[PDB]
């Protein structure tokens, strides 16, 4: 039980962050490439977030 | 570019009409979906033509 508690505490920061980072730089690469014009900043950001 | 040259009069007229009507090009508020009509599944055979 202690092992499960410790690993779930660790997995709440080392696993919940994996979608982030990937998400952030994917959005920024899209913005730089021109695939995301200034009229689609929030749209693509929240599409990637969901 | 030839496609835009072909449609030059109609696109010019459209731009003039949109400017006069004062509409916003594109679709901000991407997170918008139309409401369901009241009693939709059983309210379809109702005449609504002017
Ligand atoms: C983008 O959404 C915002 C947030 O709802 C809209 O701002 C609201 O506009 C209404 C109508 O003028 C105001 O009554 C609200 O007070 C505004 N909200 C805030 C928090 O200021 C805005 O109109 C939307 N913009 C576009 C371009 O669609």
């Amino acid at each position: 039980e202690s092992d499960i508690n410790y690993l779930l505490k660790m997995a709440l920061e080392k696993i919940a962050f994996l979608p982030f980072g990937y998400l952030v730089d994917q959005w920024r690469w899209g913005v730089f490439s021109g695939r995301t014009p200034p009229s689609r900043y929030n749209f693509d950001w929240w599409y990637l977030r969901t | 570019q030839p496609l835009l040259k072909y449609f030059q009069p109609v696109t010019q007229w459209l731009q003039e009409q949109n400017q006069q009507n004062g509409e916003v090009l594109g679709w901000p508020e991407y997170q918008w979906h139309p409401p369901l009509p009241d009693n939709y599944p059983e309210g379809i055979d109702l005449v609504t033509d002017e």
